[PDB]
């Protein structure tokens, strides 16, 4: 009984293969990022410590963020026989459920209605 | 406009020149992209 | 019709005051938590004399105050509904709300926003009262709407907790889809009955109830934190331990019973929703009562300890004994919130730790405190003739003297010896094993705030089911001729209880190694309920909401079909039309071709 | 690059004016925006035309119908009749058709 | 907290980590504090055992053999303390955390009840002032050319020269502020 | 104040006090010094308005509005007699939406007073709510958020139709 | 000064104005529809001495 | 209602010909003074609606909204203060001028009895909204909103001016009061059918529909504070309106030709509420929750039943105060950080604390908090729509409930949490936009206390 890991429960980095490894090219990567991650908080701190700054600091990786998830998806948006059928389910087959479902529900009390046998005792305001 | 084409999103990277200068970018490492 | 009336509003005056200064500019220099500490004392006074009056002539009332709207042939109105049970609850959720205040004057005098606090406890009780004395169910919704809200906003009292906030919005979403059924009740008796007042729902009593009936029994599961829906209640520990001992033990939470009490003469005439209420709470008690076995954390024990309280009232309102439920409704406050408060002197001293591992005897060091958690226990447990026996012994006897399901009962008697051995459990790893809390001692319990509302609800817990029992009328009519071993079985399991988790603990402090068993993994872990459901529908619902529904409709394929189609159609139109190469011959060719068309047409048409 | 002014710094309007309200950078302006907006929102509409409002009577026919119904409900329990019937209009007023 | 990890973990430092960890988890199934000095000296002579082997393929496979046994046999409700991630009172005192720059929109009356705090306050402001270019270029001529950074902030070596980048460090709000 | 022949209210025969016991009643001295310390002074307050009251009395009438053909004697186009017509059916609508609340309302009185035998001792008001229900039902139910005399005519009609209908058969 | 206190100010009669004339607008409107006055099968009656009209 | 409309013209040369400093005060008096004013058409003491002239006239369904109108004109002028603030004394009386005009012409369109005055009014509001959102906006997709928010509107607008010609040509008058008496049941057949989606497709298009809803996001989104307001709070309304106004001479029609929209209203009640979920920009946001409450509306007025539109009624009113008010909650914090994403602020309860509580009772509005009146349109919908079938209470629900989750992450993410200590520039809240959220709140707070207003004809 040892851990399987899921989308969810995902692996703690300590049953990872990929953390106990002591190759130079994966070092070399490590220390890479780390470069690149102190170079910007450097340059973001230089910024939050000016004391000639009288306005918030932009932050360009949030405002890609915002472009790419809402302006940027129809350019990047090509039909496919996917995209088509999901969408067509997705916009077309809950409306039909749902019509079926009234339709039924109201054909069956107008029947009710018109014949009898259905009681609406106290039923005065609608 | 403060932000320049050239530093938003844009089309699927087709080209390797064209990957490495959307992870850079993006600020990330070009293997890690 | 005067004096009784006068009480019954002057209460609501009183509770507004305190609010209607906050609004003020005294408020920076009175005191503000005595002033609101004398305004509950004062309106629990007051409402003694409503409760004399009906323990005397049980007499009950219903006060229409103001007219809001007349909508046609539907009024709507400010109706109150002083029965036994709005004014007994409004009696006692005063008095441990006049404790509560002193305790938070005590346990808060560090906040800066304190009197924010005393204010947001006093418009949850205002709800509270609403949501108790309502005789018309939007004026119940009204109440049930603010005590949500009010929860949201005492839980999330500390906003830089990522953490608190979650358990907020949890305790929101959990009772909206109680809500849900709510509302399908004030629809169905809306449409089928043309009023929301209960002397008008009434006459409902001799027809199918069965869909407004499963929508309370909704709002209820919601709300008193039954299985499908339980977690929001521990997570709600987050808040301050008054807010916990307020609203997450024993008024809020006891919403859902109560409402399924008031709504009683509809029940017993439908066996579907009875069985379900008995399976719910049944199920909801032994769930819960496994999950406290497990937890180190005080306030998460006091916490599934009133879940399962809460199990075993819907069992009550399942074998048609909805007295016995509203009755242990009012024994139960007592002895919690003494219990929760007793934790939060002990976590004040202790300097925040919650964890009772970390807690050692508190016997030695503070004694008073101690007893007053053993008293609070004890209730909790049979304990003849303390406050609650006269409901919980009766409770036990009803369901194992009535045609029952048995797994139920069953259940039902196991989570009373587990609500033993997890009191035992607290006792022990609190209060009689040696320290393991850091070496600087800054205790103190000498406090007045802190000693006079314990030692009230002390007094309460001890004798006050004793003098209601005695002082209500007669409602039920108990089963009083069972065999030896089902009049005596209730203590019997306790004390089994007692005795197994006593020797379970004194063999835990052996030198054995203990281990991750897989039957205490799914107690420690909420049964893993919100480990995977927290998780699995959130991903799915917040996935879905951006694939499916924003971008692929809202944000391709509508921009496609209409608006990004008409534009290429009529673009490509104007390039066919307009993109001419200038040269008269060709122009003048088209006219030749004008010419023949109009000739043809002319022919065919008329000639 | 083509020439243009640069972006602009945001400036700090309490920076000057300690005791500015929101509206215009010259003071006097300022307050007497506020008082003008405060009181001829709040002291004269909010509270004139809601007493207007609230003593507005018979609003759309309530009082009266309220009272016409006691007054008819005595009649009719008081004369025998009904208190509704399930028709409206004088079937002698009706002509229904002579289907055949 | 105070300090920024490096690059990546030395195998070292994992190990302690799985020492501090697994002690704590043994702490937390040892409840009573003999049970729990009497297990953590037998953890101490398992780690102890393997702590002269040199090569270091077997390390590592030793390594992560006793991450696996860790996990499992891993206390679910572990002891976490209060004011620490996962503890009751986390950020319970973050949302007094006020910082200093919004009493630069303090109104003149708020300020004259603490005139002494506002001239101290004018002082370090100025302190600042001055020594922002220094510092700057402090930085900027004692960056490595090899490529590589490394996050962590150097001294102020020229005297009368105050640190780089002091003013969120220092002027940090306090940790219980009520 | 109000009549009795529309909101009626039973005699409430009480019971007398039958005190058993040597301990004495807290409510009633209680009530007592309820009443010597707050109904007096407000007692008082009322007397003093209500004087002021006599002084510079006023009345106010109840509208009376006579009768005017109804839409049966109005003809297809004519907009004034149909615009009178409909008036007064939209008065009569809401008068009828009154008598059905103060229907409700004696029922929900009824019900209170009696309490637990309201099965019982309340059947005439829950007698005389169905009836006026099923009257109410079979003249304003059906008809949408435009509902007019026509609407109510043609509905009545066609009731009128189904039921002599049903009468000229079987006879 | 005089002027400069009228040059600006006068302003404050415009909206006035402007209410005063649609009040008076709205009396000619009702004048205008007239043909009905104390001709309606409702509130048709007979006339009061000294009452020359119903209402303008 | 000259009484009402002539002061709102006169407003104009007080604009113009006053100094640079005295045109916001004297404007704002006078149109509060007129708010005023438009009380009196609360003086109902019967049931004969009132009528003006042939032209003019005000029912209980017009009234409120023509309240609103003319309560939300000082509103939007403030709001429209510290913008505008840097622009020169001519721009800032065009934008005052457009803003009347607008209100003007909204008082005439509620006011109007005929059918064509209320189009060519209809569609004369589509001029200073657009110069407003494309001279005023900020980034560049203005135009294209701009576009669409005109061609949906007209490409819906076109065949309703047709079927209201042919209504003229077979009836004689396209009068309000002579097409209610005089009326004929629509023998069922697809040139009345294909009637009907000319009468209704252009306020369809105007409330919004699910199908056809993305000129509303893409406006609010680029278009100034007081745009949004009055968009959001009259511009759907308009819709509405006329479909009550128009749904009477469509009969039985009605019943069938229902079932496309009331599903499709349903359904993208859940779809819109969803989005408002994973959604970056708080004003998209405050756009998607109106269409999914305008949905239900839609529904309602779909079935015509009384308790249907009493609360349609009231949604609609409650929901533009509302809307109002978050829009410029939103605007008040955009003017610090001049960003428009819900993440970048999101501790501003330990700076605006007052501030707060408004973001609190707004979003508790949008919700459905008891005794709210934005609670009881949509119970008196829930009811009606239960009456239909009762399988909409299942949508009806998930609905509620997603709407108090994204409202609750609004607030949180917004407010709650830890601070963003670089925002050195969050100023403390301005007195002015302070009073424009208690001017927003007040009144829910009173219509609350006296419902009987905001029902309509049918109560
Ligand atoms: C039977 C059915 C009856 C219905 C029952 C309704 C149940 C629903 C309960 C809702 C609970 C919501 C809630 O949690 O309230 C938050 C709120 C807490 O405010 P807070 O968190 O302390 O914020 C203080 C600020 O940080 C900073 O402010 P401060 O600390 O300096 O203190 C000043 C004081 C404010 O002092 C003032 O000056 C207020 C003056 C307001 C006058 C306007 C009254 C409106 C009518 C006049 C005409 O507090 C405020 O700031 C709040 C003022 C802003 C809200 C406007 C007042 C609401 C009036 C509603 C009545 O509760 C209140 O204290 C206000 C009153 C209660 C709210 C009721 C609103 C709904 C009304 C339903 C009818
Ligand atoms: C609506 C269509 C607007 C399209 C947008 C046009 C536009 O962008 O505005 C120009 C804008 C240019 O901004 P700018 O350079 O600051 O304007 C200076 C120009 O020389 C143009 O302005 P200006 O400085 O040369 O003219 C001075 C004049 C300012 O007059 C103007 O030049 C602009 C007037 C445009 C008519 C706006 C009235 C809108 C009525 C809506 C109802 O100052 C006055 O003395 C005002 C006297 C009244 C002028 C007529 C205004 C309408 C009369 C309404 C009755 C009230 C009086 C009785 O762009
Ligand atoms: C019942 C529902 C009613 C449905 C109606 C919905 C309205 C549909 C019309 C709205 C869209 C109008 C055109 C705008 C589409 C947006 C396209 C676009 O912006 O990019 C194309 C580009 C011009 O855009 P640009 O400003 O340069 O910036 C973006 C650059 N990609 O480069 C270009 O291609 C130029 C833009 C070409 C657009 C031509 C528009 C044709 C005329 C519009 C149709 C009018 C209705 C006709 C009657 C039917
Ligand atoms: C309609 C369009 C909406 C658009 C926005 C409106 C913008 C303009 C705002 C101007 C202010 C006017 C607001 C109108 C609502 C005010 C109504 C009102 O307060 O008076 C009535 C209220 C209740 O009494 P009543 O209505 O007679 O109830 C009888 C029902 N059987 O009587 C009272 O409660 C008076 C008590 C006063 C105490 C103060 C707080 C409560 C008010």
């Amino acid at each position: 009984s040892k851990y399987k890991p899921a989308p969810l429960a995902t692996l703690p980095s300590t049953l990872d293969p990929a953390e106990y490894d002591v190759s130079p090219e994966t070092r070399r990567a490590q220390v890479e990022r780390l470069s690149i991650r102190a170079r910007l908080k450097r340059e973001y701190l230089l910024q939050y410590n000016d004391p000639k700054r009288v306005s918030h600091i932009e932050d360009p990786a949030l405002i890609r963020w915002t472009y790419a998830r809402s302006a940027n998806i129809y350019p990047n948006f090509r039909p496919t026989p996917k995209n088509s059928l999901l969408g067509a389910v997705a916009g077309f087959g809950p409306l039909i459920f749902w019509y079926y479902v009234f339709k039924t529900d109201r054909d069956r009390k107008e029947r009710l209605i018109q014949e009898g046998k259905l009681d609406r005792k106290f039923n005065i305001s609608y | 406009f403060h932000m320049t084409k050239d530093m938003l999103p844009g089309s699927y990277p087709r080209t390797p020149e064209e990957r490495a200068a959307a992870a850079k970018k993006y600020n990330m490492r070009v293997e890690d992209y | 019709m005067n004096i009784f009336t006068t009480s019954i509003l002057l209460i609501f005056i009183l509770l507004l005051s305190p609010i209607l200064i906050s609004m003020s500019n005294l408020i920076k220099h009175i005191n503000f938590p005595l002033y609101t500490t004398t305004s509950i004392k004062f309106s629990f006074i007051i409402s003694l004399l409503p409760l004399l009056m009906f323990f005397h002539n049980n007499m009950e009332y219903m006060i229409t105050t103001w007219h809001w709207v007349t909508m046609n042939s539907m009024e709507l109105k400010m109706s109150f509904k002083t029965d036994f049970f709005s004014i007994l609850f409004t009696s006692v959720a005063l008095f441990v709300t006049w404790s509560i205040m002193q305790f938070s004057s005590w346990y808060m005098h560090s906040d800066p926003n304190i009197n924010r606090f005393i204010k947001y406890l006093t418009l949850f009780l205002i709800t509270m009262l609403i949501l108790t004395s309502a005789n018309n169910m939007f004026q119940l919704f009204i109440g049930w709407e603010g005590v949500g809200i009010m929860s949201f906003l005492l839980i999330g009292w500390w906003y830089g907790r990522t953490d608190a906030n979650t358990a907020a919005l949890q305790a929101i979403l959990y009772n909206r889809i109680g809500d849900i059924g709510f509302i399908l009740a004030m629809v169905w008796f809306s449409l089928n009955m043309n009023s929301w007042e209960l002397q008008q729902i009434m006459f409902s009593n001799n027809n199918d109830n069965l869909i407004p009936l499963m929508g309370l029994l909704i709002a209820a599961t919601g709300k008193s934190a039954q299985f499908g829906l339980h977690p929001w209640l521990p997570s709600a520990m987050e808040g301050p331990t008054p807010v916990s001992a307020l609203l997450h033990s024993s008024t809020m939470v006891v919403a859902g019973i109560f409402l399924l009490v008031r709504f009683h003469p509809l029940t017993t005439n439908n066996n579907f929703i009875l069985t379900t209420m008995l399976c719910l709470g049944a199920l909801t008690t032994l769930f819960t009562a496994i999950c406290a076995l497990t937890q180190n954390d005080i306030k998460k024990i006091i916490a599934f300890s009133t879940s399962s309280q809460l199990g075993l009232m819907m069992v009550t309102l399942g074998m048609n004994q909805p007295h016995l439920a509203f009755l242990h409704i009012c024994t139960h406050a007592f002895f919690k919130a003494m219990l929760f408060m007793c934790s939060g002197s002990i976590i004040h001293s202790l300097a925040d730790e919650q964890d009772i591992r970390k807690m050692g005897n508190i016997t030695k060091i503070m004694p008073f405190t101690s007893s007053c958690l053993v008293i609070g226990s004890l209730a909790l447990t049979g304990m003849p003739f303390l406050t609650g026996f006269y409901s919980k012994d009766l409770i036990i006897e009803a369901i194992n003297t009535c045609n029952t399901n048995a797994w139920a009962l069953l259940i039902t008697l196991i989570a009373t010896s587990m609500t033993a051995m997890y009191s035992m459990r607290i006792i022990y790893f609190v209060t009689m094993t040696k320290p393991r809390f850091p070496p600087l001692i800054s205790i103190n319990e000498n406090d007045p705030d802190l000693m006079n509302p314990i030692k009230r609800l002390a007094f309460g817990s001890i004798f006050a089911g004793f003098v209601i029992s005695y002082n209500i009328p007669p409602t039920s009519i108990p089963v009083l001729t069972m065999p030896w071993f089902l009049k005596t079985t209730a203590l019997i399991i306790s004390v089994l209880g007692f005795l197994i988790a006593l020797e379970l603990n004194n063999l835990t402090m052996k030198l054995s190694m203990n281990k991750a068993n897989p039957y205490s993994s799914f107690s420690t872990l909420l049964g893993f309920f919100p480990s995977i459901i927290h998780r699995i529908t959130p991903m799915k619902s917040l996935n879905l909401s951006l694939k499916t529904s924003l971008t692929l409709l809202d944000l391709i394929w509508l921009e496609k079909t209409i608006p990004k189609s008409t534009s290429t159609l009529h673009t490509n139109m104007t390039t066919l039309t307009t993109n001419q190469k200038g040269l008269i011959k060709l122009y003048f060719m088209s006219f030749l071709i004008n010419i023949i068309l109009i000739i043809i047409l002319y022919s065919i048409n008329l000639e | 690059q083509w020439q243009e002014d640069p972006e602009p710094e945001d400036e700090n309007v309490y920076a000057k004016n300690p005791d500015f309200h929101g509206y215009d950078s010259d003071p006097v302006v300022d307050v007497w925006n506020m008082r003008a907006v405060f009181f001829f929102g709040f002291s004269i509409v909010l509270v004139f035309g809601t007493t207007f409002v609230a003593y507005v009577p018979d609003y759309r026919m309530q009082e009266w119908a309220r009272r016409e119904a006691e007054r008819l409900v005595k009649y009719r329990e008081v004369n025998g009749l009904p208190i509704m019937e399930s028709n409206y209009f004088d079937p002698s007023k009706i002509q229904l058709p002579e289907d055949d | 907290a105070f300090c920024a990890p490096p690059a990546y973990l030395t195998h070292q430092q994992k190990v302690l980590r799985l020492y501090k960890r697994a002690l704590r988890h043994l702490e937390s199934w040892c409840i009573h504090r003999d049970k729990y000095r009497y297990f953590a000296c037998l953890m101490r002579a398992r780690f102890e055992e393997h702590k002269n082997e040199k090569d270091m393929m077997r390390a590592t496979q030793l390594l992560r053999e006793a991450e696996e046994e860790f996990w499992q046999n891993q206390h679910p409700q572990p002891y976490i303390f209060p004011d620490s991630p996962g503890g009751t009172s986390f950020e319970r005192y973050e949302c007094y955390k006020v910082p200093e720059w919004c009493l630069d929109y303090w109104h003149p009356s708020e300020k004259a009840m603490y005139p002494d705090y506002f001239s101290k306050r004018e002082q370090w402001k100025k302190l600042r002032m001055e020594s922002w270019d220094r510092e700057v270029k402090q930085l900027q001529e004692e960056t490595s050319p090899d490529g590589i950074m490394t996050e962590a902030l150097p001294p102020a070596r020229r005297e009368g020269d105050l640190p780089p980048l002091w003013w969120h460090i220092v002027t940090r709000p306090r940790e219980r502020p009520t | 104040s109000w009549d009795k022949d529309v909101y009626p209210e039973p005699p409430s025969r009480t019971p007398a006090p039958s005190p058993q016991t040597s301990l004495p009643n807290p409510i009633t001295y209680l009530t007592k010094a309820y009443d010597l310390v707050v109904d007096w002074p407000v007692t008082l307050v009322r007397e003093f308005i209500e004087r002021q009251h006599a002084k510079n009395r006023t009345y106010y009438y109840h509208r009376q509005y006579r009768r005017v053909p109804d839409i049966t004697e109005c003809k297809e186009g004519d907009v004034l007699c149909i615009y009178e017509a409909e008036m007064q059916w939209r008065r009569d609508f809401k008068v009828d939406q009154e008598i059905m609340n103060i229907i409700q309302e004696r029922l929900k009185a009824c019900q209170q007073r009696e309490g637990e035998n309201y099965q019982q001792n309340c059947a005439k008001e829950l007698e005389q709510f169905t009836k006026v229900t099923k009257a109410y039902q079979d003249r304003y139910l059906d008809l949408g958020a435009y509902y007019s005399a026509r609407k109510c005519l043609a509905k009545q009609k066609q009731r009128m139709l189904e039921e002599r209908k049903a009468a000229r058969q079987e006879a | 000064t005089l002027f400069q206190l009228l040059r600006e100010h006068w302003v404050h009669i415009l909206v006035p104005a402007g209410f005063v004339f649609g009040c008076y607008l709205d009396r000619k409107d009702d004048e205008k529809l007239t043909a009905f006055r104390n001709k309606s099968m409702l509130f048709q009656r007979e006339l009061r001495p000294n009452e020359e009209v119903t209402w303008k | 209602m000259l009484k009402i409309i002539l002061p709102s013209l006169m407003l104009l040369p007080l604009t113009w010909l006053s100094s640079p400093k005295k045109t916001w005060t004297n404007v704002t008096s006078y149109s509060f003074l007129i708010s005023l004013t438009s009380l009196t058409l609360l003086w109902q003491t019967d049931e004969n609606y009132k009528n003006f002239s042939n032209m003019f006239s005000s029912d209980p369904l017009s009234t409120p909204l023509i309240i609103l109108t003319a309560w939300l004109l000082p509103l939007m002028l403030m709001a429209s203060q510290n913008h505008l603030k840097k622009d020169n004394n001519v721009l800032q009386k065009l934008y005052i001028s457009m803003l009347i005009s607008l209100q003007i012409l909204l008082i005439m369109t509620f006011s109007a009895t005929e059918l064509i005055m209320f189009y060519i009014l209809f569609e004369a509001t589509l001029i200073p909204t657009l110069i407003i959102i494309t001279r005023w906006g900020n980034q560049t997709e203005r135009l294209n909103a701009g576009i669409y928010f005109l061609f949906y509107t007209l490409i819906g607008s076109i065949p309703l001016l047709i079927a209201l010609i042919l209504i003229q040509n077979h009836v004689g008058t396209l009068n309000l009061m002579i097409l209610s008496f005089t009326t004929h049941t629509l023998d069922a057949s697809w040139s009345n059918n294909l009637l009907w989606l000319a009468c209704m497709m252009a306020f369809l298009i105007k409330m919004p529909l699910y199908g056809v809803h993305l000129w509303l996001p893409k406006a609010h989104v680029e278009a100034p504070i007081a745009g949004s307001m009055i968009l959001a709070a009259i511009l759907l309304k308009l819709g509405s309106y006329g479909m009550i106004r128009i749904s009477i001479i469509l009969d039985p029609l009605t019943k069938y030709m229902a079932y496309p929209f009331i599903l499709l209203s349903l359904w993208g009640m859940i779809m819109t509420s969803s989005i408002c979920l994973r959604q970056t920009d708080l004003k998209s946001l405050i756009a998607y929750s109106s269409v999914s409450h305008m949905a239900l509306v839609i529904a309602s007025i779909m079935i015509q039943t009384p308790w249907s539109f009493m609360g349609a009624t009231m949604l609609m009113i409650a929901h533009g105060l509302t809307s109002s008010l978050l829009f410029c909650l939103a605007n008040s914090n955009y003017e610090r950080i001049h960003s428009r994403t819900m993440i970048m602020a999101r501790g501003l309860q330990m700076v605006f604390p007052l501030m707060a509580t408004w973001w609190l009772m707004a979003s508790l509005a949008n919700l459905a908090l008891p005794p709210s009146i934005n609670l009881m349109g949509e119970l008196f919908i829930t009811m009606s729509l239960f009456s239909w079938s009762n399988f909409t209470i299942i949508l009806m629900g998930i609905n509620i409930i997603i709407t108090g989750m994204y409202s609750m992450y609004m607030i949180i993410t917004t407010q709650r949490g830890k601070l963003t200590n670089h925002m050195i520039n969050l100023q403390p809240s301005h007195t002015r936009e302070l009073t424009l959220m208690a001017l927003h709140m007040i009144p829910l707070i009173l219509l609350t206390t006296s419902p009987k207003l905001i029902t309509g004809l049918t109560m």
